[PDB]
RNA sequence: ACACAAACGGCGCGCG
């Protein structure tokens, strides 16, 4: 991360959409460094919905300028996430902050 | 706001500290600048180059 | 020929990694002269016991996933490089690691031996995180003094390495701290007779005293070197 | 329009072409050079001499034809670095910044050999290169023939070319480091540790500081 | 070695590696062995070494090729 | 290997003078150069046991810049004239000496009253000038065995307690490649002594004295 | 038979 930040990090991050995001509030899970997946409450469950959301993580992979773009986990199984919160850091990115 | 926080720390206000060479363990002249940066790498590496 | 040599006048084990020890009694000039000398010495010329190797379940490259982990492989080299082990009356060694189940995976999992000693069982290794997932890796030490790039030390083997063979870069020093003061103790019930204070931190691996005096030893043999004209 | 223009033929090929022999690395400084000296990197150096290298085997009778001489090249075995330092040894070389300011924008040197990629430059040369070191690269040319070597030698050897020619004054003012650290020395302080003795001369001024 | 100095003996920058050119293939393949010792230096130098004493000059040269004739 | 390092074969003895005897080493282990070197000039400079000058008994000078006549310079330049004194006494710790000259004339180190159990560096050395062919001046001065180096910092005059037999120590540190790395070290070294000891005997005592304290480590 | 090897011309972005 950096240390003497400026206060974008997060809104950068987020923006990017290099990371992976709770689509709905939700409780976690599931680990396996390729995919996550998300138990959702029950005020955002559809009603002829399965009451979970689950996510693929992109790994190793050349960029346009030949670099790897493999996201990571930074949660665990049974943990809470709101809406909208950060779910798998990506390249340059910890808890969501923006770390080059 | 600084001062105070290095206060707080463990440093002078200043910020600057003595030193000694590696070589002879012997110390430089009189305090100098010590801190902490945040540093980035450029894709711009030599052996991509030569 | 007034000089009073100096001994190891006293140790301490002030923490189970960190240490402190003084020597004494020094003369003039001669606390700062040893000081910066054995700091020095000690950061290069100490011995090292360390890991450099990874064979593994199933997995053919440092890139590769892992079924029900919460990591992935590469990062797992990065926990076992931080890992270090002490090896008694040995060069080489294989330790291996298994576990199953949802659970966090500590040193102490390790398939340890009398023969080999672990400076923290507690330090973290990658975690599982299914109820049917299992880790069963094997890992090789090695003694050495300095630090080796991976692909420097494969070139120099030259012999086949096989897929699932993972390289990592040897860190062999027991030790990276030094902190040295020298200080006016009486002897000779009288000023101008030095005290010198040195401490450290370590990975556990080596006795502090030992530390100083294979170091004082390793430093004789250079100096020796000048007699040699 | 294969003649006229930019694109013509004059600038293309025949007032500026490409040059076997050639390479060009990223510049760096190496303090411990001697003025006439400068510090390149062995994966460079094994290359640029090959020929050279050839003739040494063949010389040496290692090699038993080119392609076996090739053949050993490859290894990289340590006799081809002792034939290498032998063939070195004191072959002059031409370094140039880009774009070339003037006729001090290119200078010979003598080579040593070094383990990474850079290329090391005396800093005292550097700056009437106008190098900065914010990433520059640099080339670099052999020159072969005899002429050309004496021609190097005599010629564009750095330490021939002190005086600037736009006017007959030094180009080699210390940097600014260098200069800095002798100013903070001559100055004087009104007081200070030690002052006020006679001393012979600077053998006991050294050893007492 | 850097000469800045053999220049004043022959007294032309030009003819100075013109002249000594002309020397060094003599012992590079053309026999004629070096005058001046030999340092495990390159015929380039040792030429140049040979000038640097005024051991070797243009008029020598001259001298030295034509009487060699000979038969 | 995992507890054998490099050694040098060492081969320089370039006496430019008898003085300081140019001096390399090579092979080293990486970094070791420097911290040899500074050891060493550590230990030479400040370590060296050796015999020092310092005394002056003289008529009517109360101080270093109270003069007299008879000579062309001054006590202070006289007193930092005889300090370039260089001597070597046998056995004892401390001697005294006298010396008295007259007339016109440059006054050597050779017109030193001596026991013969004391012998001087260069007895041509210089340390007065005389003005007239009446001019005579005579004064006691006094040497002292003592380990290292001491400024004048300690009805007579008094000078530095300068032991130590050598003044220069320069050591360089540049790299020599093995058959197949660069990364090893050559040390290279030059010192001035006055030559009561010449350079490179004193260098096997520098060593010794290292040797003597890292000894009581030893395994 | 003791021997060749993969660029012609544009566009964009950056580099000192
Ligand atoms: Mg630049």
């Amino acid at each position: 991360k950096p240390l003497v930040g400026t206060g974008m990090e997060r809104a950068v991050a987020v923006d990017s959409g290099v990371t992976a995001v709770a689509k709905r509030g939700g409780v976690v899970q599931y680990v396996d460094a390729s995919r996550i997946v998300i138990k959702v409450n029950e005020d955002e469950m559809y009603p002829g919905e399965a009451g979970i959301d689950i996510y693929n993580l992109t790994k190793y992979t050349r960029s346009n300028q030949n670099t790897c773009i493999n996201q990571m986990p930074c949660v665990s199984l049974g943990e809470p996430v709101e809406r909208g919160d950060v779910l798998a850091d990506g390249p340059s990115t910890d808890l969501g902050e923006l770390a080059l | 706001e600084i001062k105070e926080l290095l206060k707080l720390g463990d440093l002078p206000t200043s910020g600057q500290i003595r030193l000694y060479d590696g070589r002879t363990g012997e110390q430089f002249e009189r305090p100098v600048t010590v801190g902490y940066m945040y540093m980035l790498k450029l894709n711009h590496l030599v052996d991509d180059k030569m | 020929t007034e000089f009073l040599k100096p001994r190891l006048v006293d140790i301490e084990q002030v923490s189970s990694t960190h240490a402190k020890v003084t020597l004494e009694p020094l003369e003039r000039g001669f606390g700062h002269t040893l000081g910066n000398a054995l700091r020095r010495i000690l950061l290069s010329s100490m011995p090292g016991c360390a890991v450099t190797e990874v064979e593994i379940d199933g997995v053919l490259h440092e890139y590769s996933t892992k079924e029900g982990v919460q990591e992935d492989i590469l990062e797992i080299l990065l926990n076992l490089k931080g890992l270090a082990v002490r090896v008694q009356g040995k060069d080489e060694v294989i330790l291996t690691l298994n576990k199953s189940g949802i659970g966090p995976v500590t040193a102490a999992d390790i398939t340890h031996d009398g023969d080999v000693e672990i400076v923290k069982p507690q330090h973290v290794i990658c975690h599982l995180t299914d109820e049917n997932a299992s880790i069963s890796m094997r890992i090789k030490v090695q003694r050495g003094r300095g630090y080796v790039p991976a692909s420097t030390r494969i070139h120099s083997e030259e012999d086949e390495r096989p897929i699932g063979r993972l390289l990592v870069d040897a860190c062999y020093s027991p030790v990276e701290r030094i902190a040295y003061n020298v200080e006016a103790a009486r002897v000779e019930q009288r000023t101008d007779l030095d005290k010198l204070v040195i401490e450290m931190e370590t990975n556990g691996t080596i006795d502090p005293e030992e530390a100083i005096r294979r170091a004082a030893t390793i430093l004789a043999e250079q100096l020796e070197a000048f007699v040699d004209l | 329009d294969m003649i006229k223009g930019k694109q013509g033929r004059f600038r293309q090929n025949l007032l500026g072409k490409r040059v076997d022999y050639s390479g060009r690395s990223v510049i760096t400084v190496g303090p411990y050079l001697r003025l006439h000296q400068c510090g390149l990197p062995k994966k460079m150096a094994l290359e640029l001499f090959k020929p050279f290298i050839y003739g040494k085997l063949e010389l040496r009778g290692l090699a038993t034809t080119i392609k076996a001489a090739k053949k050993m090249v490859e290894r990289e075995e340590a006799v081809v670095w002792d034939i290498l330092d032998e063939v070195i040894r004191e072959h002059p070389v031409l370094l140039n910044r880009a774009p070339t300011l003037h006729r001090l924008g290119i200078q010979a040197f003598e080579p040593v050999l070094i383990e990474g990629k850079a290329i090391q430059l005396h800093p005292l040369v550097c700056a009437a290169y106008n190098a900065d070191f914010d990433g520059d690269q640099m080339a670099v040319h052999v020159p072969l023939t005899l002429e050309a070597q004496l021609e190097a030698r005599a010629l564009m050897m750095s330490t021939n070319n002190i005086l600037s020619p736009a006017n007959g004054e030094p180009i080699i003012v210390p940097s600014q480091d260098v200069v800095l650290g002798l100013y903070y020395m001559t100055r004087d302080c009104v007081n200070a540790k030690g002052e006020g003795m006679v001393l012979t001369g600077p053998k006991e001024a050294e050893r007492l500081y | 070695v850097t000469v800045q100095d053999a220049v004043e003996k022959i007294g032309n920058r030009f003819d100075l590696v013109l002249v000594a050119a002309r020397r060094a293939r003599q012992m590079q393949v053309g026999g004629k062995d070096p005058l001046v010792p030999e340092e495990n230096d390159k015929t380039t130098v040792i030429a140049l070494r040979e000038i640097e004493e005024g051991l070797i000059n243009n008029q020598i040269l001259d001298v030295r090729e034509r009487q060699e004739q000979q038969e």
